[PDB]
RNA sequence: AGUCGUCUCGGGCGAGAGCCCAUAUCGACCCCGAGGCUUGCUACCUCGCUGUCGGCUCUUCCCAUCCUGGCCCUGCAGCAGGGGCCAAGGGUGGGGGUGUUCACCCAUUAAAGGGGAACGUGAGCUGGGUUUAGACCGUCGUGAGACAGGUCGGAUGCUAUCUACCGGGGGUGUUGGCCGCCUGAGGGGAAGGUGCCCCUAGUACGAGAGGAACAGGGUGCCGCGGCCUCUGGUCUACCGGUUGUCCUCCCGGGCAUCGCCGGGCAGCUACGCCGCAGCCGAUAAGGCCUGAAAGCAUCUAAGGCCGAAGCGGCCCCCGAAAAUAGGCGGCCGUCGAGGGCUCGGGUAGAAGACCCGGUUGAUAGGGCGGGGAUGUAAGCGGGAAGGGUCAACCGACCCGCUUAGUCCGCCGCCCCUAAUCGCCCGAG
RNA sequence: GCAUGAAUGGCGUAACGAGGUCCCCGCUGUCCCCGGCCGGGGCCCGGCGAAACCUCUGCCUGGCGCGCAUGCCAGGGACC
RNA sequence: CCGACACAGGUGCCCCUGGGUGAGAAGCCUAAGGCGUGUCGGGGGAAACCCGGCCGAGGGAACUCGGCAAACUGGCCCCGUAACUUCGGGAGAAGGGGUGCCUGCGGGUGCGUAACCCGCAGGUCGCAGUGACUAGGGGGGCCCGACUGUUUAAUAAAAA
RNA sequence: GUCGAGGUCCGGGGCCCCGAAAAUGGACGGGGCUCAAGC
């Protein structure tokens, strides 16, 4: 009964949903949906899409 | 030759359209306590929960995911009592008494521009199902008929008694035409059963009053319809060789030279779905009141997900949350009865510990 | 309680999906001398007509070494799968995945033939086989 | 098709081998049989045409039973073996070479049983082998040529007339018609089958090694019936990027498989998820009780008890055409209850049928709101690698108004629009 | 060498081949195990409108028989 | 016109082909010219099934007589290319890197900042720059025939 | 060595019994039949 946080959009998702991906180095990434997972692996930059939490950080970085 | 089990089961033949969209119950459990043996509702949708497992098994005491189904359960109206005597070859109905017309209050009347409230009454929604109801039927006539039935029971010609109940889709605003069902009553003495039905004749029954949380049930309903389906989907035959020039989704040989006929057991196309089915040993996780589920005596949550149940409205009345899936499309009438062949180590009869309930948009 | 501490096998409450049929190439993730193996069978599994045996995480399979040192090549061995790419569900309902189809060579009784495992080891396999989890470095 | 020489499988006797001991096991030399599952013999039907071997798909049956259930003897200590009996409910799988059936081999498994159905199944498929027409090699022949010797290539027609089975409809009858709820005579079922793990237990047994069982818990696999909350596929609804070209350029569009590419809710799906009784009754093999014939003995002759995954029921599915063609409540008749077409829609669907709604109203459309899918629209302001008189001006692209814009085969509220008018059958 | 052989030629051979044949990487719905979607048929309605074929007819089990019968014999079942 | 036909065959592809992309008389879009007569229409989550097409998680030939069918590669520039060999070939062997748009410079021929080609620097967007269309998968052994070519019009294209 | 009515063999005859397992569900023609509806 804990809300994991997506590694791409940075938002929490409800229990019983999403998935956890394990890297060969032991790093674990939580994906709330196939959309987020596919974008992450494709390489689309999360910091240019307004519907992600990284966009606010990018806006702060650029002022 | 190479052996294998046959494709599909012969224990559900003929695979024809269900006789009636309203399911029928053929057998009833044997219970000492005096209560109605089952209930009826409308299938709303599905969701999931996280609960601490209390059923015996490896996953005991550990939080687990669990899919659950929601049945909206408006209160039923008990409007008939029927008696059964012992015939030559089985039970035969001896008499049946319905209550006289009475005003209907739970009808959600709306004030439109012009004209007063409709002022509905019983025997007016029931006509949509029966179409031929008693006229000039008075309280004295009903009382004398009940007295005659009781005298018959005293004489002992009556071996069983059952209740005639009606659904009320109008209170939840689903539809208006009710569904009439016949329910057996638990117990042993016809006198006790008759008193139990009589005290409730013309009144309402609530699933909270009928069923118990955490008990096993059997679910009866008509499955979703699929229309005509070929043997590959209907019975699960294997696709033919990819080089076939006469099709791939068909049976190769439909029989040998002798017998010089097609055996009924050969898979063939036909109706799939819309069959009368019974599912055994489904746990009743919870019963909610007025569309709200109470968790810890200080927290209550609307059971309806954000945006409502897909292809369904909003749960506004009592409802049942059961483990797993159930047959039937959305809004189908679902009947439930107490477990008929339950296991020996049953789960405790009490609500489990629910740690989370999903109410996120399911569409 | 026979073999209280000498037990080699355990029980897991999660059954991963059998996403690896017969004929699949698994990467060996230990130092037994083997590098790649091919599944040729699955122990403790009954199939049906024209069905290839399938294996998931934590289940023993029979394989042959395709790439490896000369001592180990062309040898029939037992391997326990520790990582698979096909996601499988846990008790809480969440899916877990991995980066590659990786297994560890073990004896038929389940005692590993190597000394170290490179990369994460699935909790399912670790729970099912005590020794594998015991000698594993990082369990995810 | 007939026969069973041969083939497969049983029986009688008991020489002998088994430390003695014929029968734990094997059983010579002889003799008597069963099946039609190998081959052969005959030439009885079929040459104005019944298409072959093998494989795939699918259905069904026999026991002389491989495993699964229960037993008897043992040269049966345990774990295992050898022989035999009852038992056909279920399973009997995956691969390598070869056209192969078969046989051999590999890794698993409780087992990886043998057969019948026109050597089941080509108006179901494939065409690798076989058996035409082309060609090569070896051998034989003077030759044309031949080879039950190899080798490469070499076509598979169908608009279902009757019946058959699978599902879907319209009538008659059931002593008047109609609406509703039931009963269950019968038929179908495997709706279940089978491994492993923990304890009993390192215990019984055994010198030791080794090593059980009753009972009690967990779980996998195969099979069956459902569902889409979660995960994956699809999603020619929908949103975005972008290539060539055309509509003069800007927005916005057509075509190029949906132009290509990424995401994608509803729906369908499985690779996902949920469910599937061990209790009673009588028995087969087998174990016993009482008891004589035959004053004893004796499980049997009379009689009684227990005793199988097998049989009957509980359970699931179809079921008033169940010809004894059913029961009950209600309404109607001796103009008229109850229906059909037409009307707005899918909890349904090939036509029919089924289900909701029909002003006694939220059925669909419309308006608003909610919830979602893409991913921040057009327009404007600013910047921009540089160019330009280092001015004006051009500029791929970036930033702010902007969680924007577009759309929604989902949901709630509001009678604003259309569910109206009308026609027809009907027992007496 | 059952039964190869030197111009009905022997042996070898680079390049060539919709010739036969074996193996390896890669690829993939060939397969495990099949599931969605698109267009055309199939289906209904309005029209034009045939042919192959046709002794009469047309339910089964076990039998008799020219030895594998819808029609025969004894039984079972079946409204159109 | 011939084939019995207002026949998807043959005769006649017998003579000719604007613009863009592009090497191109390729593919795609389009102008002129032509047509809606490659001639029965209407309805539909209205199925099963059949034929054409697109995609498909994990595994990757476990299918099959046999990788039949499909898929992978694919254009251009640069580097780099084996055994064998009849020294000509094998060869585009194999294998590796790049590819769009925008702002300017430099070179070739040229009177020309006309026209067609060839390089350089910087900025920048996407998962993908031969973004559609066009567009080889590859390697190693053995038998036969040297090669191009011809053959049973209508089951054999082959070593004949 | 005590009871105290028939025993203990042999060769035959009649009927019956075991020996006796098959594939669509089923064959005394069928129903059925036991001092018979068999011999
Ligand atoms: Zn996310």
């Amino acid at each position: 009964a804990r809300w994991n946080v997506c590694s791409y959009c940075g938002k929490p998702f409800e229990p019983g949903t999403g998935k956890m991906y394990v890297r060969n180095d032991g790093r674990v990434l939580f994906f709330c949906s196939r959309k987020c997972e596919r974008y992450y692996f494709m390489g689309r930059n999360p910091r240019k899409l307004k519907w992600t939490k990284a966009y606010q950080e990018a806006r702060l970085q650029r002022g | 030759k190479v052996h294998r089990p046959r494709r599909g089961s012969l224990g559900f033949s003929p695979r024809k359209r269900a006789k009636s969209i309203v399911p029928r119950i053929r057998s009833w459990p044997k219970e000492t306590e005096v209560r109605m043996l089952g209930f009826a509702g409308y299938k709303a949708g599905m969701t999931h929960i996280l609960m601490i497992d209390d059923e015996p098994g490896l996953t005991n005491g550990k939080e687990i995911f669990m899919p659950v189904t929601i049945i909206e359960t408006p209160p039923l109206r008990v409007f008939g009592i029927r008696a059964y005597r012992m015939g030559y070859l089985g039970l035969e109905t001896a008499t049946e008494v319905i209550v006289p017309d009475f005003p209907l209050d739970n009808y959600p009347a709306k004030e439109r521009k012009g004209k007063p409230k409709p002022k509905m009454t019983f025997y007016k929604l029931l006509e949509r199902r029966i179409a031929t109801l008693p006229k000039n039927y008075t309280q004295e006539m009903f009382e004398q008929k009940l007295g005659q039935l009781e005298d018959m029971i005293k004489e002992g010609e009556i071996v069983d008694v059952r209740a005639i109940v009606a659904t009320q889709p109008w209170v939840i605003k689903l539809k208006k035409k009710p569904e009439v069902m016949e329910y057996a009553i638990g117990g042993t003495s016809v006198e006790e059963k008759f008193n139990y039905i009589k005290e409730k004749l013309g009144k309402e029954l609530r699933v909270g009053e009928v069923l118990k949380e955490g008990e096993l049930l059997d679910v009866i309903a008509v499955t979703k319809g699929k229309g005509t389906q070929g043997p590959v989907k209907r019975w699960g035959i294997k696709l033919r060789a990819h080089k076939d020039s006469k099709g791939r989704r068909k049976v190769g040989s439909i029989g040998p030279w002798h017998p010089a006929r097609v055996m009924w057991t050969v898979p063939m196309a036909g109706q799939m779905g819309f069959h009368h089915r019974t599912e055994l040993n489904k746990r009743l996780i919870a019963i909610g009141e007025n569309g709200k589920l109470k968790l810890d005596e200080n927290t209550e949550i609307e059971i309806t997900p954000k945006g409502g149940f897909p292809h369904y409205g909003i749960v506004r009345s009592d409802f049942m949350m059961i483990a797993g899936s159930v047959p039937g499309a959305i809004k189908r009438i679902i009947r439930v009865r107490p477990a008929i062949r339950p296991p020996k180590k049953k789960p405790p009869v009490q609500r489990p510990q629910i740690t989370y309930v999903s109410v996120e948009s399911k569409q | 309680a026979k073999k209280g501490a000498g037990a080699t096998r355990g029980v897991s409450a999660v059954r991963p999906t059998r996403a690896l049929p017969v004929g699949a190439y698994l990467t060996v993730a230990d130092n037994s001398g083997a590098k790649v193996i091919q599944i040729i069978g699955v122990v403790e599994y009954h199939g049906t007509r024209r069905r290839l045996a399938s294996a998931g995480v934590g289940d023993m399979v029979v394989a042959t070494v395709k790439k490896g040192r000369p001592d180990m090549r062309h040898q029939v061995v037992r391997a326990v799968i520790i990582r698979q790419r096909k996601e499988y569900r846990r008790l809480d309902g969440m899916r877990v995945k991995f980066e590659d189809n990786a297994a560890v060579i073990v004896t038929p009784e389940g005692v590993p033939r190597g000394t170290e495992i490179r990369g994460p080891v699935a909790r399912e396999a670790a729970e099912r086989w005590v020794r594998i989890g015991s000698i594993a470095s990082i369990i995810v």
